[PDB]
């Protein structure tokens, strides 16, 4: 229903993120099928992703692994008080996949360290 | 399950160098250590050595260093988790002290601090 | 180098206990301790490895114990097939056995 | 699979929720097909629905809102030993969206605590 | 995507989980619809059922239900360092299912303890 949140696509990051305030088998059966199967793939490539970082059901998740400042070398204060997250996902959009992996082990092993604990 | 069958009880005299053969069946070959093991009439039994089937890398004791040569064959794939390989097994400036049966013994496990550990037994072979 | 136990027998209902032990280059607290049951000239059988953890299929009669100085070995209930001899071993992960003198036993 | 679970359809509220005890393309390849597209949209529907409320996983999960008693002024004890979650879904059906809303503002605000406690 | 993380198959149990080192309509049109299909019916056969467990978002789940010693009776370090996963499920393949609903108990009445934790 309501994945269109982008009314705070203009604003800054820390503004908007932070703080909010029956078918026939013809060319509609078959288009309105398709419009179907292609959203909840969508839905479960993102959803998928946030069960391999620990974050099932978050929309504001920590994690364990230290920005590297080769990523954005720039200041809390010059991020989510100046830039739109439009803007940023165009300038660290290289490194994305990088950071992905990365999550992906810092909570795999997070998942082993708790093993270990609950061993005990 | 798994079995090791050796090879056969033929004798030699001192300065020769026979070898011993173990013919595995049952296991998968390439997963554990194949073990010999001798047991002199005259002395306590003695660890001679593992050899990886997998990864090719052996250890010996000290006492058969330059002497023993320790060797396998690829193994034959019969199943998912069955093998048949053959482990072979020689010794140099052989004499008289070396008599007595020798043993093949496959590993325990395949991981952990007790994985070569001579689990499954051959059946021996005599020397003399 | 590895000594145990010159002799020792029993009865069918009651225990056993075969030491074994040696210097600190083969005994004890920084090595783990194997035990074989081993008919002489024939087959063996693994009974016990890393101290007190017991092969598959072995009878929960047989114990491992080993203090910082010695390791032992007890039989508990003997039966007759138990008349045999035993050695123990002394390895780390990377290396190879360091059998026992022997201790023999019977009922 | 089994999501059949209407067993305790006309028990009450808490003695039922609180303690149990390869096709071909003609006209049954087409209509297996959207029959197993129609359930897993809703499945997803619900299970989306559940994660907005920091709730994925969790079979019974407590919330962060006070009950506003013009929802139904009726005491624990004339729902859960009287009434059934059939005819009860139907009383308080009319606010059902608004509780919707302000369970996922109490979730998104939620996240944002924690958000400021893990920052210490 | 990377869903084939087969790699280590005939790898030890313990050193593989433990530790980690636009259509036509056509022939290629509905083959290709129906293997995205049955690909994500799939992923919410498995997502189900680790929700139902506790699960949601972990690789790792330790659970509430002892070992039934006529499952296997066989040691860890017989288990986690001798047999492979490919193996090890062949051999409790039987009771794969009479878990799987014990399993579902277990966090069932997890869900209502904490119930009744958190009304204090
Ligand atoms: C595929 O299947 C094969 C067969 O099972 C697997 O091979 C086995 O892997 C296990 C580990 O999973 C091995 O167990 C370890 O054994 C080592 C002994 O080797 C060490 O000592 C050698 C002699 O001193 C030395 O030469 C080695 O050093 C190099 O040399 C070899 C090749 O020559 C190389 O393979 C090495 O990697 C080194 O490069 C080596 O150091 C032993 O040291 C280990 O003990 C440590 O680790 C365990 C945990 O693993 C820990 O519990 C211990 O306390 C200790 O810290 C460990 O016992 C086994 O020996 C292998 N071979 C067999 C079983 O025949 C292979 O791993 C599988 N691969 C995959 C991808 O599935």
């Amino acid at each position: 229903v309501f994945l269109g949140f982008l009314g705070a696509a203009g604003s800054t990051m820390g503004a908007a993120s932070n703080t909010l305030t029956m078918l026939q088998l013809g060319v509609w059966g078959f288009k309105q099928l398709q419009a179907r199967v292609l959203a909840i793939e969508r839905y479960l490539e993102v959803q998928q992703l946030l069960g391999m970082w620990g974050c099932s059901g978050k929309l504001i998740c920590c994690t364990n692994v230290p920005w590297n400042s080769s990523w954005s070398n720039k200041t809390y204060n010059e991020i989510w008080d100046n830039m739109t997250w439009m803007q940023w996902d165009r300038e660290i959009g290289n490194y994305t996949d990088t950071i992905y992996k990365l999550l992906e082990v810092s909570q795999f092993q997070q998942e082993i360290n708790e093993k270990d604990l609950l061993a005990l | 399950q798994g079995q090791l069958v050796q090879s056969g009880a033929t004798t030699t005299k001192p300065g020769s160098s026979v070898k011993i053969s173990c013919k595995t069946s049952g296991y998968r070959f390439n997963f554990y250590h194949i073990n010999w093991i001798r047991q002199t009439a005259g002395r306590g039994p003695e660890w001679m050595g593992w050899i990886s089937p997998y990864s090719g890398d052996k250890n010996l004791a000290p006492a058969f260093q330059d002497r023993v040569n320790m060797t396998t064959d690829t193994e034959v794939p019969v199943t998912s988790f069955t093998s048949t390989g053959a482990a072979y097994m020689e010794i140099r400036n052989l004499t008289s002290d070396d008599t007595g049966t020798y043993f093949c013994a496959k590993g325990l496990l395949r991981d952990g601090s007790s994985t070569w550990l001579p689990y499954l037994w051959g059946q021996g072979t005599l020397l003399t | 180098v590895l000594t145990q136990s010159a002799s020792v027998s029993g009865s069918l209902g009651q225990s056993v206990t075969i030491s074994c032990t040696g210097p600190n280059s083969v005994c004890c607290s920084h090595k783990s301790i194997s035990w074989y049951q081993w008919p002489p000239g024939r087959a063996p059988t693994l009974i016990i490895y890393e101290d007190n953890e017991r092969a598959p299929g072995i009878s929960p009669r047989f114990s491992g114990y080993k203090s910082y100085w010695s390791a032992y070995l007890t039989i508990s209930d003997l039966r007759p097939e138990d008349e045999t001899t035993y050695y123990c071993c002394s390895y780390t992960h990377n290396s190879g056995c360091v059998f026992g003198t022997g201790t023999k036993v019977s009922v």
